[PDB]
């Protein structure tokens, strides 16, 4: 039956059912480094959220068990294949939390940094329309 | 955030979320003890 | 002659560890209140519906699951090209009178 | 005698006694990473060779 | 016997003590059986154990609590400090 | 409307109220690969009884990717379109029950 | 035999000839040139050159030597 | 009797800890309710490179 | 690392707090960079310094 | 421990006794060829394992860890809802395996986690209770404890209410000084 | 002959000398490792041989535990004084006990043979699929050393279990700390051959166990279910041998005996049933993590009680007797330093403590500071003790007390460092590394070259 398929009201009378984005992360090469970027530890791409509110990450890897890592958010995941992990997280300040991939993963585990920028809601709202 | 020069930090430092400062307390707590079995053990170290 | 084990030890280990087993799990079901009654059947309810209707004679027999879905896969579209649900029912009734 | 078998008592027990000391912290900082949290955003995170991917749900 | 000089259980009870291999089996299966109900005793029972209103409050809280209330200092140390992020600038 | 409306009716009701938490059973575990599967299993099934277009089974995709990473669910769903996919073939084609 | 009493008598009552020294010092030399030499092999197959300079996978001053 | 001297040298040392512990926590409570280094407001997405 | 400036002010309010990063250098190359500089990236900074000094102009409004 | 092969040896009836003991431990033996050196050897062993006091500790910390260990096994078996050795929901799709979702619920709320949870406030100096509501109802809503953890957190003040800066750094009143600031909901 | 030789004290001979020649390889990856790290850039590895410091790490590990340590703690000092302990003529199997040393020795050329012939590339001395089963053959290669290595381990390990049959004497702690090993060997070793073959058939045979719907993470249960009764094969013989010096040296009688041996056997029964303390960051179920994080800290009781033991075989003895012995310093030094390792393992064994310190350098340091410096400075210890009994000469370590502090104080300015940037955090197997690390990571390195100066001195 219809009803089989939980659906909330809203969707049902036309409401438009939300989309995804993905994006690419990757660690900003010595060569293309700017006078004041971090080595070893920025990327081109950060992962930008909301302070203040209840995240939830799940965190898998496709290839190799990687493992992310954000030592001042108290997070250290195993992206294992095979393996969705749950994580839970609740950010108390703003700031950029600067973290590294915890699982010799092959040639350059060395040269996969974890940026996550948490800012305020009103900021990461206007972010997310803009990106 | 991100580690800084010549940083003890020991225990952990710069804390963002409440399971973070949960882990640093964790270790603070246990801290004491440990050194309570070092001296204890070692001052009969002797002759 | 002398005894390290217990005179019937193989068998009272064995039977002995089953009957453990098999007591514990019916205590461990009655504490969490878990359904004992076994269903070999699937609970898709809609799929079941249409074998009722099969069973009552609605829906003509030997009929694919996929000659009645909504939305088709492509090796479902390519089955269903050559399916002759009619020819076959006639073939399966042919079989009969040869039989008898 | 007396005296020996109290310290080898000892020897064992005050062990004992804080490892019963940290079991209680240990079992609560267990249960609180897993919590049943009222979570409203998920963030996925693959991790590939070399690079990290992030899906998050676009605004409406 | 749990968190027992064993050395006292030989001189108080003798003849509870007189078969040595007897009294070592009866430790492993006293502790064994502590264990065991630990687990299914005191973890595993389920939907126990949330009655936070029924939160233990011995002899030692009321005494330090009594004391707190008879002076200002519970009103006190209850009381809000702040309840604003930016002081005024002048 | 009843406070218990949400465990009233099914299970699955719990996070298509709340897509973003914890599926009730599930929450006992933190991986959620079991959790992935029985969303995409369901959003199979609906497709089959309501069609692609229908605005229940565009949620329930929408399910799906909250505890499905992407590059699982586009693998799975080229499976699906081909008409190989495990979680999605019609029952009366199934081999589970043959030969054992 | 007296001779045959000890084990190893020759060295033990040093009478040893030195080569069974040298051979087991040249063993460990050997033994340790099994992580520098396929480093310098490694190194220059991949990049052209037996050994980097301290800092030449980054950005360097103009005076930078 | 003298292992009872390691204990108390242990049980004070230790206690330098506790204190310093205990300090730190009284510190945490302090940072978000009064301390101007917690800023709000402030960091603003830097944006794809 | 706000909680590590914030933490630092504190402990050094109570009493004596030596910090290592304050005396020592933090690079082995220092002995030879007493005159180094990069001047591409001073020009770009300071020309980045005074636009953003326009922005908070206008900002400001 | 009797010193003459003459006096003997007081043994219980069971399966684990003096004369127990006795029939088994030189059944491997070659050094027992005769009765007399045999009881010799045999007082030898016993005198030295049983009627030594610290060894009766070791006895009682292996009966724990093996009790304990037993236990966690069984339990899984019995109760972990991820744990298969049936098969008839194996032999059905995820969304139809309703006799394994009931273990679900009832293994997600042990008594500990209830009972252990409240105390998280001797480890968060911050919003300690920032994850105690939930309102969908698998879990029970959570209180903080009165108390701290017995042991070693002297760090805190024995009960809460001691504390000054307690009621100030709970998530209620950070949720008050941000939602005036219109800063965010939580 | 030389090959020939059945003689078990020859072979004990020869397993030390082996330990040596293949520790020489050992410490200098160290050496290149430390060098790599004294700051940030490229210093002797370049950026596009990066995969020869991943080989680099791994064969150190791999190396020192199972071709250095282990045949030094296990078949040296065991096969030369363990016959003469039973007061028995010779070891009980003498054909067996020839070929494991020749096996020992044929593992090692193929392992360093597979160094020069093949594309270096690492996985960590933990082998942890996927990235172990798409490598190139050099993991192959590694593999079957490590098989190889196994038979001569389960069938050295049977030949001390024969001892119990033919003992003359009395079972010292020695014998009991010996016999406990080759126990956890018996059982240890079947799993770890299985788990081995399943990493082989994905690599050769086309297997998909270490694919999608096949749980990687089995691996590292099979693994480490041998992983952590190896780290205790490693030390329980150490023990062995420290409770002999300390009561030989000072003349005095062993406290505790039947409690030393039968604290021996509950760390065995629990080093087999607590592996996945290695586990914590993958995910598993919060009782599992609890009962593991409660069975390993229970660990701590039954060393703890050796320790103690120890300590008072030191206290109170004559205080004529010159106690400036490098054999007794060690062994002194030894109860200090696994004090520290001991402790800061049971920090990591908190879960939550461990969720920040998984894979940083404070697990280094951790089992550094029992290997690297409790372990080493033990089978040191032992040699030194049996110096006369072995016959070595034309060293000068048996009075050096240059050499005793100079190790010391450098060891420790090596790891303790290490320590710190655990929490810094710097994770492990990285060569590169952010600049406000370098610090730390240079004092490290500034020990590392000067513990290999000392070295030199013994000569
Ligand atoms: C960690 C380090 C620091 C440790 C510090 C702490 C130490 C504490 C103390 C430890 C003590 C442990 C116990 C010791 C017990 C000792 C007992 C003993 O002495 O037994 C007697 C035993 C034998 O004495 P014996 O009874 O008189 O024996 C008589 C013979 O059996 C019969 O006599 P023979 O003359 O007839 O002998 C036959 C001889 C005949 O010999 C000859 O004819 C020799 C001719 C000269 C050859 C010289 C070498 C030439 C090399 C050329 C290289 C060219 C390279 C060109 C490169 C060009 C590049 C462009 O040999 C052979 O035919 C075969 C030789 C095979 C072995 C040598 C292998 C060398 C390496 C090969 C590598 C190959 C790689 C191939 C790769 C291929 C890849 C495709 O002694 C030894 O074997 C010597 C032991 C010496 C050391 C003892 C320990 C001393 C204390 C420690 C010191 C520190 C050591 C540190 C390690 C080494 C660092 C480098
Ligand atoms: C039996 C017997 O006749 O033994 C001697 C007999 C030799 O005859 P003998 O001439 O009388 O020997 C002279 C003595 O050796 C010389 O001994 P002694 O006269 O100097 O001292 C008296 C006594 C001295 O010894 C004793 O009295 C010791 C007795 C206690 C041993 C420890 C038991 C385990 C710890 C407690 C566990 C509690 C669990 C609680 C669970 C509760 C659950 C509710 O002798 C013996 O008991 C000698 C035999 C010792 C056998 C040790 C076998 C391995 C023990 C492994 C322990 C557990 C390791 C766990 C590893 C991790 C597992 C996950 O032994 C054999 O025939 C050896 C066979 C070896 C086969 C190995 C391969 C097996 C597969
Ligand atoms: C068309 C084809 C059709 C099909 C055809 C199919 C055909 C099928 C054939 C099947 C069979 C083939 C195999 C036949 C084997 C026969 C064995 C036999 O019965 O021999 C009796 C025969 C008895 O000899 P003999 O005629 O009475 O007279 C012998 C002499 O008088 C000498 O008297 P000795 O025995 O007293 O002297 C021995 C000793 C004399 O001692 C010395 O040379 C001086 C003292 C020692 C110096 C210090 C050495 C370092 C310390 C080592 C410590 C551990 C030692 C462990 C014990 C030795 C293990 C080898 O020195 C040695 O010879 C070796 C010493 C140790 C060398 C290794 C040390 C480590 C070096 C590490 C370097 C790299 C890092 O055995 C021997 O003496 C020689 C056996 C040689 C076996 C060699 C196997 C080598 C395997 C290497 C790895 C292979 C893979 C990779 C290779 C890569 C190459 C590029
Ligand atoms: C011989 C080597 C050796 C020894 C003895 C030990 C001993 C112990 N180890 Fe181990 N360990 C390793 C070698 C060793 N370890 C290695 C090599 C790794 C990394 C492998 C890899 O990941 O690649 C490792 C990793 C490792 C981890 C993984 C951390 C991580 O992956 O992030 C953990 C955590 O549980 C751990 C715990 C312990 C514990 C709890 C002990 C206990 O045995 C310690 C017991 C000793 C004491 C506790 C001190 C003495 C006792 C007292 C003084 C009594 C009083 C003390 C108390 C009451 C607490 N070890
Ligand atoms: C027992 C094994 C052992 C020993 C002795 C050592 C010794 C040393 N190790 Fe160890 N090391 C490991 C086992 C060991 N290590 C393991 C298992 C890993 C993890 C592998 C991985 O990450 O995959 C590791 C990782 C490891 C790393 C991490 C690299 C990385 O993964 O990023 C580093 C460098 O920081 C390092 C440095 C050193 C140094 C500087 C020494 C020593 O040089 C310090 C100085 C001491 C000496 C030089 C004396 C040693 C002498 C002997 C061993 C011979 C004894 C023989 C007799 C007494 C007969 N080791
Ligand atoms: C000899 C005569 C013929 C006997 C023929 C027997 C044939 C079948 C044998 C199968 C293997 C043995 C177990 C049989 C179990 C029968 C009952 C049964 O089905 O049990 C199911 C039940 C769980 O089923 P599910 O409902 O699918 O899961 C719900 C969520 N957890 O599983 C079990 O109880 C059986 C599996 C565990 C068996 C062992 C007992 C568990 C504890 C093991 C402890 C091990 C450590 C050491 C113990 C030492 C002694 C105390
Ligand atoms: C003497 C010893 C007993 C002293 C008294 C103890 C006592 O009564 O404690 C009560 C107190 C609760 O009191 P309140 O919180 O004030 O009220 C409840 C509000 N909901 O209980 C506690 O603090 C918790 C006690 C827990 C004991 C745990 C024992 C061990 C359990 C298993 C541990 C894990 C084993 C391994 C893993 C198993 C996985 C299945
Ligand atoms: C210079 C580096 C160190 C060289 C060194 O010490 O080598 C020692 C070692 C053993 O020599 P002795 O100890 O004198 O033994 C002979 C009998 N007394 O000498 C050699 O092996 C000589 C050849 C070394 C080649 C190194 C490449
Ligand atoms: C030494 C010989 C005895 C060893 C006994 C070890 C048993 C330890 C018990 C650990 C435990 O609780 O097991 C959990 C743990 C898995 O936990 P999770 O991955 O979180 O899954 C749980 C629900 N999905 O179980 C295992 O991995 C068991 C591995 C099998 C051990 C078999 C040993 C055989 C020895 C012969
Ligand atoms: Cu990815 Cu390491
Ligand atoms: O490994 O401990
Ligand atoms: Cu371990
Ligand atoms: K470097
Ligand atoms: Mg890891």
């Amino acid at each position: 039956s219809p009803e089989d398929y939980p659906t909330p009201q809203k969707y049902l009378e036309g409401a438009p059912i939300p989309s995804w984005y993905s994006f690419q992360s990757n660690l900003v090469g010595d060569m293309d480094l700017k006078p004041g970027m971090a080595r070893m530890l920025e990327v081109d791409k950060r992962l930008t959220v909301p302070t203040r509110t209840h995240i939830r990450f799940l965190i898998t890897g496709a290839d190799v068990i990687h493992s992310w890592s954000v030592p001042s958010l108290g997070i250290k995941c195993d992206a294992t294949p095979g393996r969705l992990v749950k994580i839970n997280t609740f950010i108390q300040r703003e700031g950029v939390f600067y973290g590294q991939c915890s699982e010799l993963c092959g040639t350059l585990h060395a040269f996969m940094p974890i940026v996550v920028e948490a800012v305020s809601p009103e900021a990461f709202a206007a972010h997310a329309k803009k990106w | 955030d991100i580690p800084w020069p010549a940083r003890t930090d020991w225990g952990g430092h710069d804390p963002a979320t409440p399971f973070a400062e949960l882990m640093i307390n964790t270790h603070s707590m246990f801290w004491p003890v440990a050194i309570f079995i070092y001296v204890s053990a070692i001052y009969m170290v002797k002759k | 002659g002398r005894r390290l084990l217990h005179g019937n030890y193989f068998t009272r280990y064995l039977f002995g560890s089953l009957a453990v087993i098999w007591i514990a799990e019916y205590a461990a079901a009655c504490q969490y209140g878990i359904p004992r009654h076994r269903n070999p059947n699937w609970m898709w309810s809609w799929w079941l519906e249409k074998q009722n209707q099969i069973k009552n004679g609605e829906i003509p027999a030997n009929t694919p699951g996929y000659a009645m879905v909504k939305w088709n896969n492509e090796a479902e579209q390519r089955w269903l090209k050559t399916l002759n649900v009619e020819a076959m029912n006639e073939e399966f009734a042919r079989r009969r009178e040869a039989y008898y | 005698y007396n005296l020996v078998m109290k310290v080898e008592f000892l020897f064992f027990y005050l062990p004992t006694i804080i490892v019963f000391g940290i079991c209680i912290p240990v079992y609560t900082i267990n249960f609180a990473q897993e919590e049943v949290i009222y979570t409203t955003m998920t963030v996925k995170v693959t991790g590939r060779q070399w690079y990290w991917v992030y899906e998050v749900e676009s605004p409406t | 016997s749990i968190f027992t000089p064993m050395d006292w259980m030989f001189y108080y009870f003798p003849n509870y003590s007189r078969d040595k291999v007897a009294l070592m089996a009866r430790q492993i299966k006293i502790h064994f059986a502590i264990g065991f109900a630990l687990v299914f005793l005191v973890y595993h029972p389920p939907y126990k154990g949330a009655d936070y209103g029924n939160f233990h409050k011995s002899p030692l809280y009321w005494y330090k609590y009594n004391q707190l209330e008879r002076s200002g200092q519970l009103q006190e140390n209850l009381r809000i400090k702040r309840d604003w992020f930016y002081d005024e600038d002048p | 409307e009843s406070a218990d409306a949400l465990f009233v009716g099914t299970l699955d009701r719990l996070t298509a109220e709340h897509p973003h938490t914890d599926d009730p059973r599930f929450a006992f575990q933190s991986n959620q690969w079991n959790n992935c599967e029985l969303r995409f299993t369901q959003f199979c099934r609906c497709t089959r009884e309501l069609g692609e277009d229908d605005p229940r089974c565009k949620y329930q995709y929408y399910r799906a990717q909250t505890v499905c990473h992407e590059f699982l669910l586009e693998d799975w769903m080229e499976h699906r379109h081909r008409g190989t996919c495990d979680l999605d073939i019609m029952p009366d084609r199934q081999v589970i029950h043959m030969r054992g | 035999n007296l001779e045959d009493h000890f084990d190893l008598a020759e060295y033990m009552m040093k009478m040893h000839n030195p080569m069974s020294e040298y051979l087991y010092w040249i063993a460990g030399f050997v033994s340790g040139l099994h992580g520098i030499l396929p480093l310098l092999h490694s190194n220059y197959y991949f990049s052209g050159m037996f050994l980097p300079r301290d800092n030449d996978n980054t950005q360097l001053c103009d005076d930078s030597w | 009797r003298d292992w009872l001297i390691g204990v108390m040298l242990g049980m004070y040392l230790g206690n330098l800890c506790v204190q310093q512990h205990r300090q730190y926590r009284v510190d945490m409570k302090l940072f978000y309710l009064e301390a101007p280094e917690h800023k709000i407001n402030w960091v603003k997405p830097r944006g794809d490179l | 690392n706000p909680i590590t400036r914030y933490l630092d002010r504190r402990r050094a309010e109570r009493g004596p707090y030596y910090l290592m990063s304050n005396v020592l250098p933090y690079h082995p190359h220092f002995l030879w960079m007493r005159n180094s500089h990069d001047y591409e990236a001073a020009e770009a900074l300071a020309a980045r310094r005074e636009k953003d000094r326009e922005l908070a102009a206008k900002l400001e409004a | 421990p009797p010193t003459r092969l003459s006096t003997p040896l007081y043994s219980e009836g069971g399966a684990f006794t003096v004369n127990w003991w006795r029939n088994r431990y030189g059944l491997y033996s070659r050094r027992q060829t005769d009765p007399m050196l045999a009881e010799f050897l045999f007082r030898q062993q016993v005198k030295e394992w049983f009627y030594d006091v610290p060894s009766y500790n070791y006895a009682a910390l292996v009966g724990l860890a093996l009790g304990i260990l037993v236990a966690v096994i069984w339990r899984h078996f019995l109760f972990n809802p991820d744990v298969y050795v049936r098969r008839q929901e194996l032999r059905k799709m995820w969304p139809d395996r309703h006799r394994q979702f009931a273990y679900a619920v009832p293994y997600l709320n042990p008594q500990l986690k209830n009972l252990l949870l409240p105390y998280k406030n001797s480890f968060i100096d911050n919003e300690p209770d920032y994850a105690d509501y939930n309102p969908v109802g698998l879990r029970p809503q959570r209180v903080m404890a009165i108390r701290r953890i017995p042991g070693f957190f002297w760090a805190i003040p024995q009960y809460f209410f001691e504390d000054p800066l307690y009621t100030s750094c709970s998530t209620k009143n950070m949720q008050t000084i941000y939602k005036k600031l219109g800063y965010s909901e939580l | 002959f030389y090959i020939l030789v059945n003689n078990n004290k020859r072979i004990g001979i020869y397993y030390i000398k082996l330990s040596i020649i293949i520790g020489i390889l050992g410490i200098v990856l160290s050496y290149i490792i430390r060098v790599e790290l004294y700051n940030s850039g490229n210093r002797i590895i370049k950026y596009d041989n990066v995969n020869y410091y991943n080989m680099v790490i791994t064969l150190h590990g791999l190396l020192m535990i199972f071709y250095i340590i282990m045949p030094g703690l296990y078949g040296g000092i065991p096969l030369y004084i363990l016959p003469i302990l039973s007061v028995i003529t010779d070891i009980v199997l003498p054909r067996i006990n020839n070929i494991s040393i020749i096996i020992v020795l044929i593992s090692y050329i193929v392992v360093i043979n597979s160094i020069v012939i093949e594309y270096n590339i690492g996985t960590g001395w933990t082998l942890y699929p996927p990235l172990s089963i798409i490598g190139t053959v050099i993991v192959n290669m590694i593999l079957y050393g490590l098989i190889i290595i196994g038979i001569s381990s389960i069938i050295s390990a049977i030949n001390f279990m024969n001892i119990l049959i033919v003992i003359d004497g009395i079972i010292y702690v020695y014998i009991w700390s010996i016999i406990i090993t080759s126990v956890l060997l018996i059982i240890s070793l079947p799993i770890l051959n299985g788990i081995l073959l399943m990493i082989l058939s994905d690599i050769y045979f086309n297997s998909i166990y270490f694919i999608l719907n096949g749980d990687v993470v089995l691996y590292q249960h099979l693994f480490w279910y041998f992983g952590h009764p190896e780290v205790y094969i490693l030390i329980l013989p150490a023990f062995g041998i420290i409770s002999i010096i300390l009561s030989v040296l000072n003349n005095k009688i062993i406290f505790g005996m039947k409690s030393m041996i039968l604290a021996i056997i509950m760390i065995s029964i629990l080093g087999s049933i607590v592996w996945a303390h290695h586990i914590y960051t993958v995910g598993l179920e919060l009782d599992t993590k609890i009962y593991f994080n409660n069975l390993t800290l229970i660990i701590s009781i039954p060393t703890g009680n050796k320790i103690y033991n120890w300590i008072i075989l030191y206290i109170g003895s004559y205080n004529i007797l010159y106690n400036g012995y490098q054999s007794l310093i060690f062994s002194i030094m030894f109860i200090i330093i696994f004090i520290i390792g001991g402790i800061t393992g049971i920090i990591i064994s908190i879960d939550i403590i461990d969720i920040g310190l998984h894979d940083t350098y404070y697990i280094v340091s951790h089992f550094h500071y029992i290997l690297s410096i409790g372990a080493v400075i033990s089978l040191l210890a032992g040699i030194l003790l049996l110096k006369d009994i072995i016959g070595y000469y034309n060293v000068i370590i048996k009075i050096n007390k240059y050499f005793g502090l100079l190790l010391f104080i450098n060891i420790n300015i090596i790891f303790t460092p290490q320590f710190i940037i655990g929490f810094n955090v710097m994770p492990r197997r990285i060569l590169e590394y952010s600049d406000n690390i370098i610090v730390w990571n240079l004092i490290s390195s500034i020990g590392s070259i000067s513990t290999i100066l000392i070295l030199l001195s013994i000569f």
